[PDB]
């Protein structure tokens, strides 16, 4: 199917207690394969999937420059943004930043992204058509003219639709293995006597990839939003995902209640009752 | 906007010199380029916001960093013949993917010792009567002779003044010996005049010739970093 | 591949 | 590939007037932009055009560049070339995956030599201010070349344009002496 | 919203099945700013070689972390996870239960 890579960085000023915390990860797919941390004794870009280890120690030394550079401008700008909001050097800030690239099956460009916020809200993000700006407020607009000036959208652009396609077809082959399989739910059903007359039906998926997943109950075959406790999807931390979706039933009525998985892995959706 | 010291730089093989660099005001990048014959210009190092960011084919004997301020010190140990250079600092407002600014370079020779080093003889040779008569026009000609190496300033000073209408210097010194490769140097300047303007003995005219030279080790004469000027007065003779 | 054309906000 | 810039030709000396061709190649096509500079005696690099990679051409007064980045090939176009113009021109990329560091050519000394209104080639002695006498040969056309004389005793400068800004008056010259004494200037630049 | 709580999910990585190794995990999600202070517990003290992922965030720019150890479950023990962060006035203390 369709595959994307994404990069995350989060600069966080610490006033007081040294220069900025910068963290950098990099994604295929729901898959870590890279990390940096400003904080670490390594000072390397650092692998986190066993497929990028086959990169050269060029591979390395460009991440590693290139990582650093990425939090030296941040560091710049956190200063920048605090003068466009009229904000104390005493109070710390955020900038997260993310870009990245989607292909389809073929492995062709599907659409390129960068999305910019400030203290977890959005500042500037490029438009799909990869040629203009969308600024969040009148301090974003600045930064909208100095990125036009310099050609930011053009050479983004020939990254998003290029380089980033390339080395996201080069990591989908090399991690084959393990970034093009589908692992599907392994689904039970668990019932919990609340009292007397209220038991909870828990509808469990276990071990999947990828993350995306649909756990939806119905009783009488009518879809049942409310009385219905969803979690949000979760790391197992072995790279398979976990998922919950809970229902408040009267004793004995268990039978008329549904739970419906929708996951890639699947043939076709599974339906599950209650089993006595 | 973008200052580099020391402007030149004469020191012995195996030596050790400090170049420095200063940004434009409110710059954040400083980058290091070195301008060879052999290889032209050359990427060392840059910096930004007081941090490295790059590394060109740089050795370990040469080394640099931005100091808080953001001004830069390349530093050059264990210098060779091959390190004779132009060396050029410049700085962007960003990162400088557009824009870099260039300071006006500092000029290093390495040489196998100062022994060979010697300052100008300078001498103004006073215009032709011919010339005054077939033109109405006096060029005054100044010769810097017998230096080494080739780090000179010739100017023109005319009552006390600096000139630079109807003045032209030669583009680079001649070498008195082609054959020898420690060959000394001469430079020759043109000075031009109205034949009324040379005739009135109230004109002074001083041709200056900024050395650079050798804190250095030192028995005939001590080659510094020194001015060695020679003069003509006008006459109706 | 992380993208290296970095301009300043 | 390994970036290596070549500029063609190495120099050229030319008439004012006159449109110029300087040609730039390069081995590697994914650069961010192509940078021409002209550099001057001790005052360094002063940039002339920039060309972004997604640009054909770029245009600043006189001067005109075309980039064809997948032949690897860039030419700086100099109209109605004048005096001023002379200076090494510099042709210099920017590397994808880089942090903006230049790559720069070797450049091409360009002259442009001033046209003489009305040449009057005449060689003069001069005396020394304090026996000691040097040799001008001033006034000629920018067509001729002085060469350095064949006798080993004999030192001849390049030639050199002067500007008297109130007369409005250009002119070439150039010196020659020897360390033998009572030296003929008659023959000097011949 | 500009600062937002930590959403807490405390959970084995594996079925729990008494006196086999397994893996805590504690879920940390859909919280700003970053700072955050996660601990396990084991009947009411702290894990002390307790890892985590590193810092990524979600389409709303809220952050996610999971902090995890191996743990052979018993009858008898009491896992929990401990979160503090700006939003909370003292630390929220979220016990494990091997049916969530």
């Amino acid at each position: 199917g369709s595959h994307s890579m994404r990069y995350f960085f989060t600069s966080v000023s610490r006033p007081g207690r040294g220069e900025p915390r910068f963290i950098a990860v990099g994604y295929v797919d729901d898959t870590q394969f890279v990390r940096f941390d400003s904080d670490a004794a390594s000072q390397r870009m650092e692998p986190r999937a066993p497929w990028i280890e086959q990169e050269g120690p060029e591979y390395w030394d460009q991440e590693t420059r290139n990582v650093k550079a990425q939090s030296q401008t941040d560091r710049v700008d956190l200063g920048t943004l605090r003068g466009y909001y009229n904000q104390s050097e005493a109070g710390s800030h955020t900038i997260q930043i993310m870009y990245g690239c989607d292909v389809g099956s073929d492995g062709r460009f599907l659409r390129g992204y960068r999305q910019d916020a400030y203290d977890g809200k959005d500042y500037i993000a490029l438009n799909e058509d990869l040629r203009s700006w969308t600024a969040a407020d009148m301090a974003a607009q600045i930064t909208k003219r100095k990125w036009e000036a310099a050609h930011e959208a053009e050479q983004l652009r020939a990254y998003l639709d290029g380089t980033c396609v390339e080395w996201l077809r080069r990591y989908l082959e090399n991690g084959k293995e393990t970034l093009q399989r589908t692992d599907p739910p392994k689904t039970h059903m668990t019932h919990h006597p609340i009292s007397d007359h209220e038991a909870t039906l828990r509808c469990w998926a276990l071990g999947f990839y990828p993350a995306e997943i649909t756990l939806t109950w119905q009783r009488d075959g009518e879809d049942q939003t409310q009385d219905t406790e969803l979690v949000e999807t979760r790391p197992a931390g072995d790279g398979t995902f976990q998922k919950w979706a809970a229902v408040v039933v009267p004793s004995g009525e268990e039978q008329r209640y549904t739970c419906h998985v929708q996951h890639e892995g699947l043939p076709k959706p599974l339906t599950l009752r209650w089993e006595p | 906007g973008v200052t580099q010291t020391p402007k030149h730089l004469i020191t012995a093989t195996g030596q050790r010199v400090t170049l420095r660099c200063s940004p434009r005001s409110g710059d954040l990048s400083v980058y290091w380029y070195q301008q060879s014959l052999d290889q032209g210009l050359q990427f060392l190092i840059q910096y930004y916001n007081g941090e490295e960011r790059a590394k060109g084919n740089i050795l370990e004997r040469f080394s640099a960093q931005q100091f808080p301020d953001l001004h830069s010190e390349l530093n050059l140990s264990s210098l060779e013949l091959g390190d004779s250079a132009l060396y050029f600092c410049a700085s962007s407002p960003g990162g400088g993917h557009n824009e870099q600014f260039f300071g006006p370079g500092t000029r290093l020779t390495v040489l196998e010792d100062l022994k060979n080093v010697f300052p100008p003889e300078v001498a103004v040779f006073e215009p032709s009567e011919a010339e005054i008569s077939h033109t109405q026009k006096a060029t005054l000609v100044c010769l810097a002779t017998g230096f080494y190496p080739d780090h000179v300033e010739l100017s023109w000073w005319v009552n006390g003044k600096e000139v630079h209408s109807g003045v032209c210097t030669d583009p680079q010194p001649l070498k008195e010996q082609p054959a020898l490769n420690d060959s000394r140097y001469a430079l020759s300047s043109r000075l031009r005049v109205s034949a009324t303007f040379w005739q009135d003995p109230r004109n002074h005219f001083r041709c200056q010739v900024q050395f650079y030279g050798l804190n250095d080790e030192w028995d005939r004469a001590k080659p510094v970093t020194q001015i060695v000027s020679a003069e003509a007065w006008g006459r109706a003779d | 591949e992380l993208f290296s054309y970095l301009i300043e906000k | 590939m390994k970036q290596e810039v070549t500029q063609i030709p190495a120099a050229l000396s030319v008439p004012e007037g006159e449109n110029l061709v300087l040609n730039c190649s390069f081995t590697d096509s994914a650069i961010y932009n192509l940078q021409w500079f002209r550099q001057d005696p001790g005052k360094g690099l002063t940039s002339l055009l920039l060309i972004q990679s997604s640009q054909r051409e770029q245009t600043s007064g006189r001067l005109n560049a075309s980039l064809d980045k997948s032949s690897g090939r860039s030419t700086l176009y100099i109209a109605a070339s004048q005096p001023g113009d002379s200076a090494t021109y510099l042709c210099a990329v920017r590397q994808r995956g880089s942090q903006g560091n230049l790559i720069f050519g070797k450049g091409t000394k360009l002259s442009v030599k001033p046209n003489i209104q009305n040449p009057d080639p005449a060689v003069y002695q001069l005396r020394d201010s304090k026996d000691k006498s040097v040799c001008l040969f001033t006034d000629f056309d920018s067509q001729t070349n002085v060469s350095q004389s064949k006798d080993s005793d004999v030192y001849i400068t390049d030639k050199c344009v002067l500007d008297m800004r109130s007369m409005d008056f250009k002119s070439n010259s150039a010196v020659a002496w020897s360390n033998k004494s009572d030296f003929a200037c008659a023959n000097a630049f011949n | 919203m500009i600062q937002r709580t930590p959403k807490i999910q405390v959970y084995s990585r594996h079925p729990a099945e008494n006196g086999k190794s397994n893996f805590l995990n504690c879920y940390v999600s859909g919280f700003h700013p970053s700072d955050i202070e996660v601990d396990l517990l084991k009947n009411g003290e702290r894990i002390e070689k307790v890892e985590h992922s590193d810092l990524s965030f979600s389409k709303d720019w809220s952050f996610y972390l999971l902090y995890y150890t191996e743990f052979t479950p018993t009858e008898k023990d009491e896992y929990a996870c401990r979160v503090n962060h700006v939003t909370l006035s003292q630390p929220k203390i979220v016990k494990w239960d091997r049916d969530m």
